[PDB]
């Protein structure tokens, strides 16, 4: 009787085919929505994921700043109903890269698409950018959705020390998942609630993993930072991955 | 960015002077942002033994258990600091606190080896017939360690 849908948002998508996201990881639902002559995008988080990186209203935020300054979906419609947030967005232009590339079998242009992200965020002026992460704000976060274990190794990163942050824009998810390209450029940016100023080292260091346990050679890794023009910084590196590695 | 927030990073980073201006400030003794983690758990992780105290002397609760019922003196145990053990002890340290595995810090201490923190759990009144949830006391773990020096101080 109750739906998690407005019934004016549900008359609003009557005509497109419903087909959930099988793919996906998040706590998010993921439609998408067939059409004749085009396909639309609905995300959806429930209550609990209010003001947290993973409530489509903050991805909604950073969607509508971010036009203009990086190629991303349009924001077509939101609301709360009961709870949930609901993002509607039309289609990224373009080819998911970790589909149509990723097999291709050609590990330069991973790198080198990742090097091009990097370079795009850098360019981004953040100076009223509406959403900032930090160690704090990624802990408080990892407290809420754990309100309903071994501690070892949360105390052991506690104890390690925190490079000084150089804030950029960073996406916060960097993966070919979320990274659409088209006729060689990046044309298209998704799941951006993790997104906003953040220090640099962040994005630099989910490549670094990423280059190392789906490519795994040193050398494309030396490659990736003759790309982006900067030495590493190991300790950095470490320090996020460490991080993101608490489960 | 409060107060708080402020407290809790630079007790992490282990900035004994930003701790004490912070306090000096207003500063919460019992801010938990995060994992019921408090100022003193953080202390107590970096072995900083000069700031325990005015911790304390702030009114920081010495038996604050975090979200994996690890107080400070559990942590004290797996760190293997003699000289913070003997002082939370000293101002009133729950000897057979249990964690969710259901350790007291004489469980921790165990597994690690610290043999002379070991002693002092015990003149504080560590009842070594304490089981965790799993059945396996602390004479089980001194098996898991193969050692003559544990179980020979255990009669
Ligand atoms: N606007 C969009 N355009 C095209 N595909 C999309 C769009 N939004 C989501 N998708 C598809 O749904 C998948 C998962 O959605 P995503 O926003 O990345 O959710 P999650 O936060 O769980 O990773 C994407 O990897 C992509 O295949
Ligand atoms: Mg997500
Ligand atoms: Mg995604």
């Amino acid at each position: 009787a109750k739906m998690r849908i407005s019934p004016e948002l549900k008359k609003l998508i009557e005509k497109y085919r419903s087909v959930k996201d099988t793919e996906g990881m998040s706590p998010a639902k993921v439609y998408k929505l067939v059409g004749e002559n085009e396909n639309l995008y609905l995300k959806m988080t429930d209550s609990r994921y209010k003001g947290t990186t993973y409530d489509v209203e903050r991805e909604k935020d950073m969607m509508l700043w971010l036009e203009g300054k990086l190629p991303v979906p349009k924001v077509l419609h939101f609301e709360r109903h009961d709870g949930w947030s609901n993002l509607l967005m039309s289609e990224a232009d373009g080819v998911l890269c970790s589909e149509e590339y990723e097999d291709e079998q050609s590990p330069e242009k991973i790198i080198e698409l990742y090097a091009e992200c990097i370079r795009l965020f850098h360019s981004i002026d953040i100076s009223d950018c509406p959403y900032t992460n930090s160690l704090d704000s990624r802990l408080a976060e990892l407290d809420y959705l754990l309100n309903n274990k071994d501690p070892r190794e949360l105390y052991d990163f506690l104890k390690t020390e925190k490079p000084e942050e150089e804030l950029v824009f960073s996406h916060g998810d960097l993966g070919d998942s979320n990274i659409f390209v088209k006729d060689g450029k990046v044309s298209g940016f998704i799941d951006l609630g993790r997104s906003g100023r953040a220090d640099k080292w962040y994005d630099i260091a989910f490549c670094v993993r990423s280059i190392r346990e789906d490519i795994g050679e040193e050398q494309y890794v030396e490659l990736f930072f003759d790309l982006l023009g900067i030495k590493p910084d190991w300790e950095k590196i470490k320090y996020y991955i460490l991080l993101d590695e608490l489960f | 960015s409060d107060l708080g927030k402020k407290l809790l990073e630079a007790a992490r980073a282990g900035q004994d002077d930003e701790v004490r201006i912070l306090m000096a400030n207003g500063a919460d003794v019992n801010a938990n942002d995060w994992f019921g983690i408090t100022p003193l758990h953080l202390v107590v992780n970096n072995g900083h033994l000069e700031i325990i105290e005015v911790l304390l002397k702030y009114a920081a609760d010495v038996n604050a258990s975090d979200k994996s019922g690890w107080t400070p003196l559990h942590l004290a145990a797996y760190r293997g600091h003699l000289e913070i053990v003997e002082v939370l002890l000293k101002y009133g340290a729950d000897v057979n606190a249990m964690d969710y595995q259901g350790y007291t810090p004489l469980h921790l201490a165990a597994e690690d080896g610290h043999l002379e923190i070991v002693e002092v759990l015990l003149k504080y009144g560590a009842d070594v017939n304490a089981q965790d949830k799993f059945g396996k006391t602390a004479f089980d773990i001194s098996i898991d360690n193969g050692n003559e020096d544990l179980a020979e101080i255990l009669q």
